C-alpha cells in the first residue's frame, strides 16, 4: 500500500506543478497579421 | 459524541471554505504572473526589433 | 544535503516518466535521431515503471521479512539453554 | 523588474497550492474523523469502541 500511495504522491506534485505552470501561459496576438486572425482565435480557444 | 460530530461538521464546512478563497487567490496570483510573462516578452520583442 | 540509493533511482524514474516524446518533423537530418530518441525514450519508461511497480517494492519485502526474522532469532544460545532437553535444543 | 515580479508570483503560487493541499488534508482528516464518529453512534457494543 505504501508503494502506491507515495508514488502517486509525487506524480500527484508533478501533475499539479505543470497544471499551475500551463495556467501561467499567456495568450499570443497576431493582431499586426491579418491573415492569422483565425489562427489567434483558435489557439486562444484551445 | 453527536456535539462534538456536529462541531466537527461545522469546522469542515469551514475548512472547505478557507481552500476555496486558496483557489481565488492562487487564480489571482496566476492570472498577475501570466500579465506580467506577457508584458515581459512584448518588451523583450521590442527593444529586439530596435536593435536590428 | 547525499539521498539513499533507493530515494536517486526513484527521483530518476519519475523524471524519466516525464521525459516527453520530440517531432523534428521540421528538420530532416534529424529523422533517425529523434526515432532513435523517443525509441530509447520509451524502452527507459518501461524499465522506471518495473523497477517503481515492482522492483523497490520486493527489495522492502525480502528486507522486511529478513529484518522480522533476526529481531526473533537475535543472539544464538551458544551453550544449553536453562531447563531443556539436548534434543529440543537441536530442533529449535 | 516585470520579470523579477514574474518569479515572486511563481512562488507565491506553490505557496498557495501548498495552503490549498494543507487546508485539503484538514478537510479529508476531518470527514474520516465524522465517518468514524457516525458508524459508532449506530453500534452497541465492540464495533463501537472500534470506531471510536
Amino acid at each position: 500500500m505504501n508503494d502506491g500511495m507515495n508514488a502517486q504522491s509525487s506524480q500527484a506534485l508533478h501533475i499539479q506543478t505543470y497544471c499551475n505552470s500551463v495556467r501561467q501561459q499567456i495568450p499570443v496576438d497576431f493582431g499586426r497579421f491579418p491573415n492569422l486572425r483565425e489562427s489567434e482565435r483558435q489557439i486562444n480557444t484551445g | 459524541l453527536g456535539m462534538v460530530s456536529d462541531k466537527a461538521k461545522e469546522y469542515q464546512e469551514v475548512s472547505a471554505n478557507t481552500r476555496r478563497t486558496i483557489g481565488s487567490l492562487n487564480d489571482k496570483l496566476i492570472i498577475d504572473s501570466n500579465n506580467y510573462q506577457l508584458i515581459v516578452v512584448n518588451l523583450n520583442n521590442v527593444v529586439n526589433g530596435n536593435n536590428g | 544535503n547525499q539521498s539513499s540509493q533507493a530515494l536517486h533511482i526513484q527521483t530518476y524514474c519519475n523524471s524519466v516518466r516525464q521525459q516527453i516524446p520530440v517531432d523534428f518533423g521540421r528538420f530532416p537530418n534529424l529523422r533517425e535521431s529523434e526515432r532513435q530518441i523517443n525509441t530509447g525514450l520509451g524502452a527507459a519508461r518501461q524499465h522506471a515503471e518495473h523497477y517503481l511497480k515492482d522492483i523497490q517494492p520486493l527489495i522492502i519485502r525480502n528486507v522486511t521479512n529478513i529484518q522480522d526474522y533476526f529481531e526473533t532469532q537475535n543472539l544464538i544460545s551458544t551453550v544449553m539453554p536453562s531447563g531443556a532437553t539436548k534434543e529440543q535444543w537441536l530442533s529449535a | 523588474g516585470y520579470r523579477g515580479l514574474q518569479t515572486q508570483a511563481q512562488s507565491a503560487v506553490t505557496a498557495a497550492t501548498q495552503m490549498n493541499n494543507a487546508w485539503d488534508s484538514l478537510t479529508s482528516e476531518l470527514e474520516t474523523l465524522n465517518a468514524n464518529l457516525r458508524k459508532g453512534i449506530i453500534d452497541d457494543s465492540f464495533l463501537r469502541q472500534l470506531f471510536l
